[PDB]
RNA sequence: AGAGUUAAAUUAUAACUAAGCUGUAAAAAGCCCUAGUUAAAAUAAAAUAACCCACGAAAGUGACUCUAAUAAUCCUGACACACGAUAGCUAGGACCCAAACUGGGAUUAGAUACCCCACUAUGCCUAGCCCUAAACCCAAAUAGUUACAUAACAAAACUA
């Protein structure tokens, strides 16, 4: 009969959870620019998460798009496409110091 | 669209072109093919310079052709592009667009993995 | 925005070194093994204009390893290039080995003017199996 | 070998300064980690001693990242102590 | 009477709610040269560094604002049982007391 | 719903005669797909033309 | 499991150019039908992504595309049935590179080894065998519990 308990609700003060660059985004291996912002502009690398900073999925499936790009070649592999370097970069690496 | 050809061609004048992508779209129908939309990509100088046919070409069309066609199907017109003279390299995929949009729901945070080591008071 | 390294082959940039565009600037191959290096200076046209070893300098099977024999070759290389006119240079260098930095010094030391280095260094994407290590 | 030369690991010298230049691209590749490749690719390494390597790597990759993170964390308890010689 | 729950209930702490970027009101009570020592009321009280501002007008038993980012500093490490305690909470320093 | 789509489509379809159409349009309007990324999560499509 | 495809690298083989090139702790032998550059198929192997931890019963599986496709309304179960890394065997292809063996070269008291240099069975494909591993996560399967409780060490203790 004790009215000034607590109540056993939900957390209503719950934080909205982080979201990937691209979460609900759509990844297709036709545009090119897009893959062309994760991966390091002088090697043709690929960038990990730990760099790009995407959710596990969507990491994945940047990956399988690029490697798709390269082979049917709308995107080159040793080289960030010189067109694209002049674009917004989206990753956390600093080269130059 | 269920299916998704990349055509890159050999870089022409506009009536060779022409020609190409008709005879293209017919041999896919007569496969049995339902011919959906015509996208041309435009002519890009190709990111890397791609040998086939005895030729080694620098520049290239960029064609995507979406369509519909029955499994047995696939190999058949995969043949006839890589017979053919003028296709600098085909491909078909999967259209982009059967495969699902599973909502991230965003990044579910890891926590740090506890109850590896026993409990000793060593040291 | 100043010096963007990477120079496009397209027109839209005008910069020049003698009045050449980056196209038409000499490129000095430079190889640097574990026990050798050699510096080859190539046309844009590829007419070699200069060859040096560090054997080809008169050091000897080990000895010929070090940075030391590097800028040696670097200059004298640079000696017979100066030779037949060339004063810029976009130099790339192959391979790791000791005398990468010694050479590309050699060149500049040497009274060669470098405006770009580039790496090529052959980077198997996993083609041909290397040799065993060694101990074993 | 298809792809167009220059453009890729080249970095082009500024106000003539070499040895900086040459600094940077080294800086380039051993970001990316081809130089770890290289020098792990002069010979060969079989596929067991290559997980065993990068396990240890990992294993240690992780305990350094704890470690950081815990002396950055007692960070500001390192300013001198208010309650000495009590 | 009052019973503990209403006294929970109805406590500022309570109404607060999460700590993140709080706006709260704090005391001094200790100084080192630059590190002010600030009990804003909570458990543990955080620290502070005296601000280029008006140095000398901080001093002991002065009030100040804060911009309170965490309640307490915790964090479980590698191989803990327990996480690990600072006895202290993250705070900011705005300005002081201002009347 | 899904097979009123199709109906739809059943209509900008390419069939054996538009081909003569569709080839020359298809050269005359070139359409991108390239498309970018903002650290927002917004996007920039191509500068406008 | 099929069928199709190739980006990096490498090699034939030409064009130039220089006499060396390779190789170690240091050398020697070796090769100059060598080396650097510029071209370039086949074969083989699949940087980064992976700080990911998915798929398979396990072995195993991470270049690309398409086809086929991942048993059981789900308990245990063999000497039965079907699979089973490497190496090896049989027949036919392949041969860039690696490489037991072997022949040179050093080292050494000796050096049948560690280092160097060539080159072979063999790794590769198709078909058939062989059925072994530190085949180990040395931790059986299926339901549970965190009660009771520290031989030691390691991955904490236990029911049915
Ligand atoms: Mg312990
Ligand atoms: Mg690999
Ligand atoms: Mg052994
Ligand atoms: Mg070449
Ligand atoms: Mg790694
Ligand atoms: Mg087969
Ligand atoms: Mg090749
Ligand atoms: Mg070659
Ligand atoms: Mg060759
Ligand atoms: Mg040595
Ligand atoms: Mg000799
Ligand atoms: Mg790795
Ligand atoms: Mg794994
Ligand atoms: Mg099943
Ligand atoms: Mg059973
Ligand atoms: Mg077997
Ligand atoms: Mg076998
Ligand atoms: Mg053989
Ligand atoms: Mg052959
Ligand atoms: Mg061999
Ligand atoms: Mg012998
Ligand atoms: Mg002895
Ligand atoms: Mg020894
Ligand atoms: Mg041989
Ligand atoms: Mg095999
Ligand atoms: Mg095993
Ligand atoms: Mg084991
Ligand atoms: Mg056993
Ligand atoms: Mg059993
Ligand atoms: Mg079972
Ligand atoms: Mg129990
Ligand atoms: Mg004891
Ligand atoms: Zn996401």
């Amino acid at each position: 009969s004790n009215e000034d308990l607590p109540v056993p609700m939900e957390n209503p003060y719950k934080e909205p959870l982080k979201k990937c660059i691209l979460c609900e985004k759509h990844v297709d291996y036709k545009n090119v620019q897009l893959l062309s912002q994760f991966i390091s502009p002088f090697t043709g690398c690929i960038y990990g998460r730990h760099i790009t900073g995407l959710c596990g999925k969507k990491q994945k499936e940047i990956t399988k798009a690029i490697k798709r790009a390269q082979i049917l070649g709308f995107m080159p592999v040793t080289y960030k496409d010189p067109a694209y370097l002049k674009d917004p970069k989206v990753c956390n690496i600093k080269y130059r110091e | 669209p269920r299916y998704e050809l990349a055509l890159i061609l050999k870089a022409m004048q506009r009536p060779e072109t022409a020609a190409a992508l008709k005879r293209t779209l017919e041999a896919l129908m007569d496969r049995g093919a339902v011919v959906r939309n015509l996208e041309n990509l435009g002519e890009r100088m190709l990111p890397y310079k791609i040998s086939a046919h005895n030729q080694r070409h620098s520049r290239g069309g960029y064609f995507l052709v979406d369509f519909y066609a029955p499994a047995t199907t696939v190999e058949s017109m995969m043949e006839h592009l890589s017979r053919d003279i003028d296709v600098i390299r085909p491909n078909i995929v999967k259209h982009p667009l059967t495969q699902e949009v599973k909502e991230c729901e965003g990044i579910v945070p890891v926590p740090l993995e506890e109850k590896l080591y026993s409990t000793k008071k060593r040291k | 925005s100043f010096s963007i390294y990477p120079p496009i082959p397209g027109q839209e940039n005008s910069l020049r070194w003698a009045g050449k565009k980056f196209e038409e600037i000499p490129i000095a191959h430079i190889k640097a093994s574990y026990n050798n290096t050699q510096i080859q200076v190539v046309s844009a046209a590829h007419q070699p204009l200069a060859h040096a070893s560090c054997g080809t300098e008169g050091f000897r099977n080990a000895k010929k390893g070090t940075g030391i024999a590097a800028q040696t070759a670097g200059i004298a290389a640079a000696a017979k290039a100066t030779g037949k006119g060339v004063t810029h240079v976009r130099v790339v260098v192959k391979g790791l080995g000791p005398g990468r930095l010694s050479a590309i010094k050699g060149l500049t030391m040497g009274g060669l003017e470098v405006i770009s280095i580039t790496d090529n260094t052959p980077i198997p994407h996993n083609g041909c199996r290397p040799r065993k290590a060694r101990r074993l | 070998a298809n792809h167009l030369k220059f453009i890729a690991r080249t970095v082009m010298v500024q106000e003539g300064n070499v040895e900086g230049a040459y600094r940077t691209l080294n800086r380039i590749l051993t970001m990316d980690g081809l130089i770890e490749d290289i020098k792990r690719r002069r010979y060969y390494e079989k596929p067991c001693r290559r997980r065993q390597r990068e396990s240890y790597e990992t294993c240690r990759r992780i305990y350094n990242m704890e470690m950081a993170r815990k002396i950055n964390f007692l960070m500001r308890k390192n300013r001198a102590d208010p309650w000495q010689g009590c | 009477v009052e019973s503990f729950a209403s006294m929970l209930r109805h406590s500022p702490l309570t109404q607060m709610g999460p700590a993140k970027n709080k706006l709260v009101i704090g005391q001094i009570f200790h100084i080192v040269e630059d590190d002010l020592y600030i009990d804003f009321g909570g458990k543990f009280h955080c620290v502070c560094k005296r601000p280029e501002v008006d140095g000398e007008k901080y001093q002991k038993g002065t009030r100040v604002r804060l911009r309170l980012l965490d309640l307490e500093l915790t964090s479980r490490f590698l191989g803990a049982t327990t996480d690990t305690t600072i006895l202290e909470a993250d705070a900011v320093l705005l300005g002081l007391q201002e009347s | 719903q899904e097979v009123l789509q199709l109906q739809e489509e059943a209509k900008t379809f390419i069939t054996r005669e538009n081909l003569e159409a569709r080839v020359e349009e298809a050269l005359d309007s070139p359409k991108s797909y390239n498309w970018a990324i903002t650290r927002e999560g917004l996007v920039v499509r191509p500068q406008q033309k």
